[PDB]
DNA sequence: GTTTTTTTCTGTCTCGTGCCTGGTGTCTTGGGTGTAATCC
DNA sequence: GGATTACACCCAAGACACCAGGCACGAGACAGAAAAAAAC
DNA sequence: ATCAGAATCCCGGTGCCGAGGCCGCTCAATTGGTCGTAGACAGCTCTAGCACCGCTTAAACGCACGTACGCGCTGTCCCCCGCGTTTTAACCGCCAAGG
């Protein structure tokens, strides 16, 4: 497999197939799916790395989606990316306007 | 009908929103805006299922209609 | 005895920022969605997962719109919501003309 | 029985790489599959616009690079470009 | 590199036949037309890939016009499209 | 009628649109009725909005449509305004929005 | 003389600028600011004028919309004087952080 | 340099009046400058990136059109 | 201040042509649905 | 009633052959912005 | 401050259930081989982007100065919080039913 021959983890040829059946162009180059797969790979690495830290916070072993939404809403660039994104079982920031806290 | 929305439901909506103190006409106004929201959503959802030539709206079509309103939701295979 | 107001609400805000479970329970929400769905073509069947999707999207939608409305009222030198606040927030987002 | 798709095993392995002592829920795995779907779709749409604003129909990796740094915000994007470029070198340097 | 200028002139003479136009008005109009064409066409391509149909007929175009434009515009557009289908199909 | 435009009795070039679909990477194949259908929709949209353009330009005794006319005619519509919500016209401006708290009473 | 305790000046110029068609920010300083921002990511870039005019158009439209929702925030604030946190609330609701 | 300060207070006034704003506070102008600046930052970054792949050292109107369509602040008028 | 009502000088636009390029007529053939039967 | 499949049928893809329109460029005219009285 | 006491947190506990391992398939990735033109590239040409300046003038800047909305305060009055009391959809269940 080209992924192993690229030393990576995402299947190249599946992506090469999906680029064909997406009407994405007329012809498809050689290593463009490798580059795209690596992009996906680093993206999910960063996301789930912060998710792993989120599980480290709550001392949970299995990832709940609340961890995912929290780790999205903490980091800046990721939250600006997924601004129009919501997730089922998401929730929001535990956030209190202290002007509404009593005195 | 629309009056199946209870007062403590919209109160719980304020609570997860984090809102403290509640007025009166809020309730009926809330039901109205929720209604128009669901109106547009389920209208184009049934439009999708009309093109599907099938008698059950798919969850897929719901997801794609949310994408069509720019309201992309993950989680349920989209 | 009697507790002093405002407290229990914020305590349950701290409670309700925790579980992401669905606030509106199922059957009445389902009836409302079915009744609005009645008037496009007659008696369409439904996937229950699609119903949960509608429920999730609706609740998160309304919660976020509440957040903006609440911040409007906090700007408005007040604490309590008003319907005009919802009108202001919607006028900023652009649902209604 | 029609064969359906998932990306679960791949990102599952990646999760096992970056955290060996970590479990996950199934729904969240579906969420990540949808995540890959969404990012891929936005990239591909930018690739098609790259084509039509360049009047060309070949896709190389250069278009993917410029698509990613069009979509993603800067620092994250440059790290991802670095990862992809080093992978391009390691693959195409060999067969 | 063609614009749609005399098409606009003929529509205009079919509607308000004593009406001029500026250059940049025509430019904004063609901007508009291209935007609408692109939005409908891409939505039809979404119809294909969400429905695994290897081509697109007029029914897809009808449901896409439903998906974009709201009610009154949508119904009158469906009427005009089917009337054009009718008269072209008759001859 | 040799030309399909005359065979449709319309004003747009259909084979233009069919080539646009072909040179679009849109589908793999394109049928015969879809391009006619879409072109008819386009022609209806042009005539419909140019109606409001004609009245809005006639509001000011000017034979020529200006962009301000087009923005006025859009914002005075309801369906077109919710259509063009994320949309801005060059040389547009906005409506007269004089609030009632502002007039000298 | 005819000093005029205020009211007709501002609203009259609003009437004039809404009778108006064209731009308000004049050309050269805006262009030089554009080139200074432009001199930051890739050096030494050349431009055609229509791009700059589009930039000026969309810039003034963006700020006009900011001012409109800011104005409605002020009207809800029972004031006519604007405030900065009005604009901050408006951009908070617009999701453009 | 300092063309950020080339933004004039009467221009902000004129924009407020076509914007319909009556009363102007004094703590507004530099905040306005900062928001305008960040706006134009993201805009010209994306336009120059579109021109980076264009392999032409000059950015066109069409480029800026396509880039602002990418932001969804989409503007007509100049074709694209 | 608003707005109206005269010339004027005046910028664009519509008429007017020639060049040309995409648009059109039609067979083969094939796959792409059309439809129906059959699971589930 | 939707998913699967299978037999039908049938006209698009192309490939070539024939073609009057489509647009670039000009011209002269013609709707039109303003100059400036000039009321309310 | 300060105590009593609600409210919540947090620690074993067990249970149960789905995440994850696991294992035998088969169909798309692969491997290899064969045309082909799209594009990487060389190079021609004329436009337009740039820089500069002189002249014109209208547009900004500073200040003089009143002044009037913004605001802190006040009193007030009222109407949501909340806790209590009954409410009604709603859960599974079942014994008369007849029949």
């Amino acid at each position: 497999t080209r992924s192993s021959r690229a030393g990576l983890q995402f299947p190249v040829g599946r992506v090469h197939r999906l680029l064909r059946k997406g009407n994405y162009s007329e012809r498809v180059g050689a290593g463009a799916p490798v580059y795209l797969a690596a992009v996906l790979e680093y993206l999910t690495a960063e996301i789930l790395e912060l998710a792993g830290n989120a599980a480290r916070d709550n001392k949970k072993t299995r990832i709940i989606p609340r961890h995912l939404q929290l780790a999205i809403r903490n980091d800046e660039e990721l939250n600006k990316l997924l601004g129009r994104v919501t997730i089922a079982q998401g929730g929001v920031l535990p956030n209190i306007q202290a002007v509404l806290l009593p005195k | 009908n629309i009056q199946g929305i209870t007062k403590p439901a919209i109160r719980r909506l304020a609570r997860r929103g984090g809102v403290k103190r509640i007025s009166g006409l809020i309730y009926e106004e809330t039901r109205g805006v929720l209604k128009v929201f669901l109106e547009n959503v389920i209208r184009d959802a049934v439009t999708y299922t009309e093109h599907a030539k099938r008698k059950t709206v798919t969850a897929m079509d719901v997801v794609y209609a949310l994408k069509r309103q720019g309201r992309t939701l993950y989680g349920f295979g989209g | 005895h009697r507790y002093r107001p405002g407290t229990v609400a914020l305590r349950e805000i701290r409670r309700y920022q925790k579980s992401t479970e669905l606030l509106i329970r199922k059957l009445p929400f389902q009836r409302l969605v079915r009744e609005i769905a009645q008037d496009f073509k007659t008696d369409l069947r439904f996937q229950s997962a699609a119903i949960g999707a509608l429920q999730e999207a609706s609740e998160a939608y309304l919660v976020g719109l509440f957040e903006d409305t609440n911040l409007c009222a906090i700007h408005a030198k007040r604490v309590t919501i008003m319907p005009k606040d919802i009108q202001l927030a919607r006028r900023i987002r652009g649902e209604r003309a | 029985r029609s064969r359906k798709e998932s990306y679960s095993i791949y990102v599952y392995k990646v999760l096992k790489q970056v955290h060996p002592d970590t479990g996950i829920s199934s729904k969240a795995m579906g969420i990540m599959n949808s995540f890959v779907n969404d990012i891929f779709e936005r990239i591909a749409g930018e690739a098609s616009r790259l084509a039509h604003y360049n009047k060309r129909s070949t896709i190389t990796s250069r278009e993917i690079q410029t698509a990613v740094r069009l979509l993603l915000p800067g620092e994250l994007a440059k790290h991802a470009v670095s990862e992809g470029t080093k992978a391009v070198t390691k693959y195409t340097s060999a067969k």
